């Protein structure tokens, strides 16, 4: 699964995590498995205008 | 009019009775917990503790 967020909010991707993004955009389950990898693309994904 | 000849079957009650009540006894401890009583933890925290 794929999206975009902001730099702050990286906190909230988590098992158990409680906030705006991880209850009302992306929930995990509490026993998830598996991983997260998270990079930033201000240079790419963020523009003058 | 001599009473306590009768002290092994007055034992015997006594010690359910004592027992019972103890093992009734034992559900307000804390056992190294916040609180005794579920809802309380329930209702002041998020599951993951």
């Amino acid at each position: 699964d794929s999206f975009v967020i902001r730099g702050d909010e990286v906190r909230q991707i988590a098992p158990g995590q409680t906030g705006k993004i991880a209850d009302y955009n992306y929930k995990l389950p509490d026993d998830f498995t598996g991983c997260v990898i998270a990079w930033n693309s201000n240079n790419l994904d963020s523009k003058v205008g | 009019s001599t009473a306590s000849a009768l002290g092994k079957l007055q034992n015997v009650v006594n010690q359910n009775a004592q027992a019972l009540n103890t093992l009734v006894k034992q559900l307000s401890s804390n056992f190294g917990a916040i609180s005794s009583v579920l809802n309380d933890i329930l209702s002041r925290l998020d599951p993951p503790e």
